[PDB]
């Protein structure tokens, strides 16, 4: 149970030590049905190259760290055959797969909460005046949480087990795989305004140990299944 | 997996266990499961037959509720009413609609109307209140030529009679109204952050139709919603500190150990107390 | 006995007679069952 | 001529009524519905999803320390680690839950908890412990004589890292009051508590001090009744770009 | 044994009896039970159809009129109305539910109000009662903000029209209203006697929503009820001396022989008078 | 439209009427019965005491 | 004829039905019949 | 007697309303109807035309 | 559920069930087919 191996498109991750993955809301990713369906072109469905697991820049956890964040449809922009495919077309329709890494000796301890959050509508701290166009859209590295207690929106954290999530914990585990469906009130989405999901990890409980003083970082890889295109453009 | 549930359950009889290899309560949360003790498995347990019903709790029961989302005196000695149609200015009506993501209703609006002339009594009067949607020429003036429109819908009543009441249907342009949105509304690289143009609805004016007289009147307007019909998804955790604004969702704290931004709940002596 | 003589379908009343209910979506998230 | 009295009560608007209404957009046609994920019907699927608390919540603690709860080694026997006020009412550590903060809505509630621990040590790190729970006759246990004889379990750190603790439903009447006195004989729940087995036990490379993080949700029989105002907003204070609808 | 009674009961022709071993009139009330002889079996009868029927003292019958339970007036230029609820207000509702120990009933309550301004005629005015339970928060102020509150059952009406009409359910936590209380409230060694929190049901607001104008006002608010669905166990003797609180059941006696103290019954000349 | 005309006596608050009220607390659910001793239906079974 | 148009059933009128009468609990209350 | 309570929303001019009216011209016959060329039942037919 | 007690037929609401439909005499009103 606790060996597991992924395979998607030319890409495959292998674990040993890692608990259950989770489908958010008991769902699996699929195509369009054609009674839901309402633009009228043929849609680009690539099934390869797009399918693939797409690593992102990792970050070093310390003592005095608190948290990391990312948006889900915008931190692929420009990766890949991914990053193409955006940028030509006008709509797309998608699913993803997460897979974070952490791993540390049997005299570490710590603990992760990997939460993933639909619609996060962030919020500034002590002023009227909303965020703009900085300090959102990071492409491909996440901002840092400034008050990770309140989500950085007045929401509490404590009941952010009510979102998909699971725990990397240093004694137990030290993986996890979350899947995601399509997610939004419409069919397709543009893009480049849009972001449906946001992953966001979280340490708990800081880590600590009295070996040495070695450097710990943190992975994640992205993978979008069953994702097609539509409305072609030039740029 | 899905089952029709009309009362709470209920517990069969427990006997001794001394069973080796098994632990019910035992599991690992790392995995973002729940836990499944039953408690006939923990304890021992007499039967016990379970009445209590869990028709009150239901998603339909919880928000159909008439609630304000507006009110604005204007007096009548810039003559009239004019209001863009949100339901994030009143604090009590937000909190539960922030708990979940999408919803689907149809609501039911109740304009309720009072008047205080500053011979304090008063005579009959009348009014209009006309739903202007998106793109349709609002009016400026009590007597402007935009509120003889046979077109947009409106509707006449007094101050003697019981107030009016009307039903809107669920009128987006996608299948939910959306309560978050992580997103800009503009194709430009500099738009406002928060907002979808899917979901904006128009304006809603009122004036008086009788024309001024010798006295002056002081009018003061407030309009109730209802939904029905609610669908709902994806629940989300209450707001816990205090809003700041409307277009965005902004955090303050206040200054002292409840609901402060260090401490939402107060502080006690010690944890050994 | 509910009651409508209205000819659009969106303003009758309320209904409260949806007892369908799945838990084990947000309680019980996982693939491999336990 | 159908000849109509009219009874008491006519043309009073109660805010709960329920009747039909007239269509103010004749013709209509909404747009046609789409399978969303994650769909609640009910908000009793929202209860049994467990959340974390503050059982630290003692001054000098910013931030999200407040949320674990530190134990060491120690040099006597048998020694308290702490103990959880069960109000849900008042200002406690069930307030910011997902099973406190929905139901402060509503006044009568009647079912059973459970309260779930999880270890957050190391590897290397071992020891037991015992979470007692006594029914709400008398005050606070004190020391270890005095509180096995309610409701306990003795959990040893293992492989999985994780117990329950089920706080069954003992009461004379069918439900029970989210009342003002704490001290009231309709309101009192009991108390929660924990005492070391034996100690904490750790090598020379090892942190001293592991945390424990506590959640809590409830069962599949919980009910609720009464649906009133929630007393948790409490402010009036106005705020910006209010004005900016009425022009 | 359980029976259907419709009508009182008839009489049969009676013979004349010189039965040796057998006495109808004599019995043993130190057994604590109550006389058995017919008519039939102590004097001479003839037959008689008897056609009284017994359907108007029932306790359906006896208990369900409408009652005055509040009455106060407050004047309008601390602005509104506040009421803890109890049965204990007005003597002559309180003797009649003093006869039985536990009650299971659903109340109907009738807001009635009347103002008198101190132009001597009035306009139109606008009211609001506000139902709030135990552990909510009741405001403090005419234009507070727990009045916007949708979640809290209110209702609007005007003095012009018919009076308000709601009906509530049974709202206890036992099976069963205890008129009487043999015990405490608290867990502690001192806490209220003759109390208990099973019953407590909350408060009742009542404010007027028009702002104050050039004239003073003088509201006052009677409420009454009515119960409905009547069930009522274990009959007490009736009350005989005047009440004197309400938190409790002290006896004063009036000072001359109709119901005083050592004498409930007036005096007579002699026993053989 | 159905015409109605009202007749006299509208409007009053006889204190022995029996109508149909208003919920205000919609979908309450009562605690269940219990056999509690000593059931009185009838004020004819308390004057036939000593 | 009774009529309530409203969903909740404790809305309704009350009933002056219940004839059934028992009262040999208060006037003989003993074990051994007379 | 029929026990009519009058609920909210009465004796409101909507102007988008559907009821029957009161005729004022009792025992009126109309002119009968005549085949005229071009008859248009929805406003799609209009603007489907260049 | 429409409803009228008046004597007159023109008295009535409207009816919005006719959605017969001939688009093909302002958009071909050709004689030869194509």
């Amino acid at each position: 149970d606790r060996v597991l191996q992924l395979k998607l498109g030319n890409s495959a991750i292998v674990t040993q030590e890692a608990a259950n993955y989770c489908c958010a809301y008991g769902e699996w990713p699929n195509y369009l049905p054609d009674h839901e369906a309402v633009a009228i072109d043929k849609p680009t469905q690539p099934e390869t190259a797009t399918d693939r697991f797409y690593t992102l820049k990792s970050v070093k956890w310390e003592t005095g760290s608190t948290g990391w964040w990312w948006k889900l449809p915008d931190a692929l922009n420009n990766i890949g055959m991914f990053g193409q495919n955006v940028q030509h077309h006008y709509l797309y329709r998608s699913g993803f797969l997460i897979h974070v890494q952490c791993n540390a000796t049997k005299f570490h301890q710590g603990a992760l909460l990997v939460v993933a959050i639909p619609e996060h509508q962030r919020g500034a701290h002590n002023t009227n005046t909303s965020p703009g166009f900085d300090d959102i859209m990071k492409g491909e590295e996440g901002g840092t949480f400034n008050h990770p207690y309140v989500l950085d929106d007045g929401t509490s954290l404590a009941c952010a087990t009510i979102f998909p999530h699971q725990w990397i914990n240093l004694r137990t585990n030290n993986s996890a795989t979350i899947v995601l469906p399509w997610m939004n009130a419409a069919p397709m989405d543009f893009p480049l305004r849009h972001n449906q999901w946001t992953l966001a990890i979280i340490p708990v409980v800081p880590l600590g140990t009295r070996t040495t003083s070695s450097m710990v970082p943190i992975t994640v890889s992205i993978a979008p299944m069953c994702c097609e295109f539509n409305g072609l453009r030039h740029a | 997996i899905e089952s029709i549930i009309k009362t709470a359950t209920d517990t069969v009889k427990s006997e001794i266990n001394a069973e080796l290899g098994v632990v019910p309560s035992l599991n690992a949360v790392e995995t973002g499961a729940t836990s499944n003790t039953e408690p006939e498995e923990a304890i021992q347990t007499r039967t016990v037959i379970n009445q209590h019903g869990v028709s009150e709790t239901l998603v339909e029961n919880f928000l159909s509720r008439a609630a304000l989302v507006s009110k604005r005196s204007f007096e009548y000695k810039k003559n009239f009413f004019k209001w863009t149609i949100n339901t994030r200015s009143f604090v009590q009506l937000r909190r539960k609609l922030e708990l979940f993501t999408y919803l689907r209703f149809d609501a039911e609006i109740t304009i309720l109307t009072t008047v205080a002339v500053n011979y304090v009594g008063l005579p009959d009067l009348t009014l209009q209140a006309m739903f202007v949607p998106t793109g349709a020429l609002t009016p400026e003036k009590q007597d402007s030529f935009h509120w003889q429109s046979g077109s947009n819908a409106s509707v006449f009543f007094k101050i003697s009679d019981p107030p009016a009441r009307i039903t809107i249907p669920f009128m987006c342009i996608n299948s939910a109204y959306s309560v978050f949105y992580d997103g800009f509304a503009g194709f430009e690289k500099n738009g406002l952050y928060g907002i979808n143009p899917a979901d904006t609805i128009g304006n809603l004016c009122v004036r008086i139709v009788n024309e001024h007289q010798p006295v002056g009147f002081t009018v003061t307007v407030r309009v109730y919603m209802k939904p029905k019909h609610i669908k709902a998804w994806a629940p989300r955790p209450p707001r816990t500190l205090p809003y700041m604004s409307i277009a965005n969702a902004n955090y303050k704290g206040k200054e002292r150990a409840p609901n402060a931004l260090n401490a939402i709940i107060g502080n006690r002596d010690s944890v050994k107390t | 006995n509910q009651i409508n003589f209205y000819k659009d379908s969106y303003a009758a009343s309320a209904s409260k007679q949806d007892f369908s209910q799945d838990p084990s979506k947000f309680t019980e998230p996982v693939v491999e069952g336990l | 001529g159908v000849p109509t009295y009219l009874l008491p009560g006519s043309g009073q608007f109660l805010t709960t009524d329920d009747h039909s209404s007239a269509p103010a957009l004749p013709c209509f046609n909404p747009t046609p519905e789409m399978h969303i994920p994650g769909q609640v019907r009910n908000m009793l699927e929202v209860v049994q999803v467990e959340s974390m608390m503050e059982i630290n919540n003692t001054e000098s603690a910013v931030g999200m320390e407040r949320l674990k709860v530190d134990i060491s080694a120690l040099t006597d026997v048998d020694q308290l680690l702490f103990n959880i006020p069960l109000d849900i009412q008042l200002d406690g550590p069930l307030r910011n839950t997902l099973v406190g903060n929905i139901s402060r809505y509503y006044t009568h509630w009647s079912g059973s908890l459970e309260m779930t621990f999880m270890f957050c040590g190391s590897f290397m790190a071992t020891g037991k412990l015992i979470l007692c729970y006594t029914p709400p006759g008398g005050s606070c246990p004190t020391t270890r004589e005095t509180a096995m004889l309610g409701t306990h379990i003795v959990w040893d750190f293992g492989l999985q890292s994780s117990v329950t603790l089920i706080i069954p439903w003992i009461s004379g009447s069918h439900y029970r009051m989210f009342n003002n006195d704490a001290k009231s004989t309709n309101a009192n729940v009991g108390y929660v508590t924990c005492f070391m087995q034996t100690n904490l036990i750790v090598p020379s490379e090892s942190s001293d001090t592991c945390s424990l993080i506590g959640f809590i949700a409830a069962k599949d029989d919980f009910s609720l009744r009464l649906m009133r105002d929630s007393p948790d907003i409490g402010q009036l204070d106005h705020l910006h770009a209010a004005e900016a609808a009425y022009q």
